[PDB]
């Protein structure tokens, strides 16, 4: 499915059950991050990325600029 | 009170809990005491639950009130038959 | 104002309530007539509901114990719980009658002790605020406990037509016939009262008790004598919404009401998980609640004889999942979130089924106040596999010749045997009819 | 959630998988009960990958053991790890058997024990999140593994077409003719299903097994007990991209997709460096990682007999060199610089070949995190020698007039012997055509 606003919710619960039957190596890390898939190519593939938080003041090393350089 | 139900005090989830109450009086008054009138009382209940399902689906946003997650348990129930 | 009179009746029925009352003093951690801890009032916030409050420095059970052998209740005298019971108010210390083992002995002994048998449960209620009901803690095993208890399944729902009937039927060992050989007879007569002179039932199979006692408690020596130990534990588990408060279904008729679709279906499979011993070497670091309800939607605790391809050719219709005590109550809804993704739940292939979760506290008592506890009070349509076991051992007895005349030595002197057969095949079939 | 069911079948097929399950418990550091090592979860990031998915911290081999010979399986249930095994989803405790030692014994017993042989892999695939496949740990020795093993080579190709097939075909010493003589007949019926109803085999010969057993473990007189350590190590060894995450060809059908040019050529030769106790002296400071694949550039450790002079009339097409544990990997790109310069492995001249290099993490258990390891999964076209070797032992057996009517009293009553000859020559032409 080319990206749309409801495909966003589908990829969130999909990463949820997928990483959960494998058992993610830490059980409380699973609901503090998820993947997030907004313009459409023709496919959701190679159009999805990561959403994960950051803590005080670890963010000056992990500034919101360079998380894009890794995501691209 | 956000956690309770909330319903933004206006939305048809508040109309379905009002309306399923209106059939509940027909259920106690017929059973305390008409068989075609029994089955109509729950055909209206089946109207009201199928009305609820389409409302859950337009509330589904990506995460929006802790009742939503628990409602999608029942949605996938509905999918299972 | 929810006072329940337990009607413990029979050789086993007196034993499963003997260890039920004994379970309550040890879980509240007090003397059965004293107070030696403050967990009695702090843990249990309704100390009287199956007792009455102190006025003589002693606890008062709301119990009656009648049987046709005086031996079982004198084996309650022998034990030092004569300062928890009263052998002139709470039991008749030496009550005789039949030999007995006939179902027809006790069924005719309730009707010539008809005047006395309702002035002992209605004299057992005499300061009560108002009655909830009666629990008939009676035995199907033998003809004694089954014989008089099946008469009270009728007279208590029309002399009190608004009070609760629900039975703890316990069967005699189905791997014997040399314990009681009138067993297919005394089973089915009561099963006629279980579908139309009842309301809800609890049927407990005995061979599934010994299946669990050697696989979850791991004793080497499977015998018929673990009958009362696994039962007394699930009895005290079932009423943690009446002896400790609830919230919704804050009555016992709350749980039991939603597990009855139609009359003739209400036979509840009981499960109780804390019997595992490998969950107790990992209780220092707190065991998890994320895989303890994959034991209530998958077999690992059934005390009901049910097949292994009857957990798929039949589904849950109503399933109740009672979590108790310490449990970590903030992720029990997260645990129920991951059930639907695997599909461990089973639902009917037509309309509504419902996975109810509810919670309730308990008093200090480490196997369910420091470890996750899971009680299942299920409602599965796979209950005909037992009704085929009782029918197939019943007609098998008539080609052996036995109790076609040896049952008619007292009371029964008219034919009504193919009348109990015909109603039973009506039961087994309408259940299969009720779903697609 | 990549669960493989090992199917031990045959007399030699039960002895080689016995120490395979015994290697896994010793490296995961676990007890047959619970966890006693936290290297169990930090070292193995996927404990369950051949084991039952725990829900009370128990691990169960997903093993099935059927065999017509009770002598080999009675040494499995008298083990300390006979409690790791449970006789209730695996096997019976004191299991039975057929004649056996005939291909027609075990093929016909395959289809009247047809219910339980396909209801014992689905009693080990009920917590499964998708099955990877089946590994047929079957013998080529005797009629026992080969009769019963020819059956499951068929039904897993059509009741289970999606699922992966891969076998550990183990030959006995082919020069026996007085304890087994029916070995070229029972071999070829199984060799025909292996190339048309199976995708991959892992070949193993015995004369190159005793080749290691006298120069790497060093006996003066051979034993077949220095032959079961060599197979059980290479079994756990193939799964270090799957029991512990990979990245690319992290699936086991990933390794095999790049190891199979096309069926008609798929027979993988296996090689294993740390079988000797003189490779723990080359990891006290770490010996260089340049030389651990230039010993697999021309083998000298193969569990497949072949000449060293049949490497210049043949050309490797796909060769995998899986390195394991601490090897200090940073001069490993230097090791592929030096491969083209020696050319002891000829590469095919119709087009490019493939030098596959891998690394894998493993637990901190001493022989998996210290010793320098080279695991070879070769695919060399000099394998046509083994097929010429079993066919030369058949055609000699038919001119002694043996099994022209002695093997066709049971479940053979039609010609199929020249079908075994022809199907061997198409396989033999198509191995050699892929370097032509």
């Amino acid at each position: 499915t080319p990206p749309t606003a409801v495909t966003e919710h589908d990829v969130n619960v999909a990463f949820q059950l997928s990483a959960h039957k494998v058992l993610l190596d830490d059980d409380n890390l699973l609901p503090l991050l998820n993947l997030t898939i907004r313009e459409a190519p023709t496919s959701g593939w190679a159009a999805l990325g990561l959403s994960y938080k950051v803590q005080w003041p670890l963010h000056i090393l992990f500034t919101p600029a360079v998380l894009e350089k890794y995501n691209v | 009170l956000f956690r309770g139900l909330l319903t933004e005090k206006a939305a048809p989830l508040m109309n379905i809990i009002h309306s399923i109450f209106s059939l509940i009086l027909k259920f106690r008054l017929q059973l305390i005491s008409n068989f075609g009138l029994m089955q109509q009382s729950y055909n209206t209940f089946k109207y009201y639950s199928d009305f609820l399902f389409e409302v859950v689906s337009k509330l589904v946003n990506r995460g929006y009130q802790p009742h939503l997650e628990d409602f999608l348990l029942r949605i996938n129930f509905n999918s299972y038959y | 104002p929810r006072e329940i009179i337990t009607l413990q009746l029979g050789q086993c029925g007196n034993q499963i309530g003997f260890e039920f009352w004994k379970q309550l003093c040890a879980e509240h951690g007090i003397s059965p007539e004293g107070i030696v801890e403050e967990f009695a009032t702090e843990g249990t916030d309704r100390k009287d509901v199956f007792f009455y409050q102190a006025d003589d420095e002693h606890y008062i059970p709301r119990a009656v114990l009648l049987d046709l052998e005086p031996r079982v209740i004198h084996s309650i005298l022998n034990s030092p719980y004569a300062n928890l019971y009263n052998p002139e108010n709470i039991y008749l210390s030496e009550h005789g009658g039949g030999a007995g083992n006939n179902w027809a002995s006790g069924f005719s002994q309730g009707e010539k002790i008809h005047e006395d048998i309702f002035d002992i449960i209605d004299r057992e209620a005499d300061g009560s605020d108002s009655l909830e009901g009666f629990v008939l803690c009676h035995s199907i095993a033998g003809g004694t406990g089954s014989g008089l208890g099946s008469y009270l399944l009728e007279r208590l729902n029309d002399r009190y037509p608004k009070k609760l009937v629900q039975t703890y039927s316990v069967f005699p060992n189905q791997d014997e016939m040399s314990h009681v050989v009138v067993q297919p007879y005394n089973s089915l007569l009561t099963l006629k009262r279980l579908t139309q002179n009842a309301d809800c039932v609890v049927v407990l199979d005995n061979t599934a008790l010994n299946r669990i006692a050697t696989d979850r408690l791991h004793i080497q020596n499977p015998s018929f004598s673990q009958i009362n130990q696994l039962v007394s534990t699930i009895m005290s588990a079932s009423t943690t919404t009446l002896r400790y408060p609830g919230y919704m279904n804050n009555d016992l008729i709350g749980l039991i009401a939603s597990l009855i679709p139609t009359p003739r279906l209400h036979f509840l499979m009981t499960g109780y998980t804390p019997l595992t011993t490998d969950q107790s070497v990992a209780s220092v670091r707190k065991t998890t609640v994320l895989d303890v309800m994959r034991r209530l939607l998958q077999p690992k605790n059934v005390m009901v004889s049910t097949g292994r391809d009857r957990q798929t050719n039949h589904c849950y219709i109503a399933i109740l999942n009672i979590i108790q005590g310490e449990v970590d109550p903030t992720q029990v809804h997260k645990s129920l979130q991951r059930i639907r993704e695997r599909k461990l739940a089973n639902f009917i292939p037509w309309g509504p089924a419902s996975i109810q979760v509810a919670l309730s506290r308990k008093s200090p008592y480490l196997p369910s106040a420091h470890r996750v506890s899971g009680l299942m009070m299920a409602n599965h349509t796979n209950i005909s596999s037992l009704f085929e076991r009782t029918c197939r051992q019943y007609d098998k007895l008539r080609k052996r010749e036995a109790f076609l005349e040896q049952f008619r030595k007292e009371d029964i002197f008219k034919d009504n045997f193919d009348e109990l057969d015909n109603s039973r095949e009506i039961v087994q079939q309408l259940i299969d009819e009720y779903h697609a």
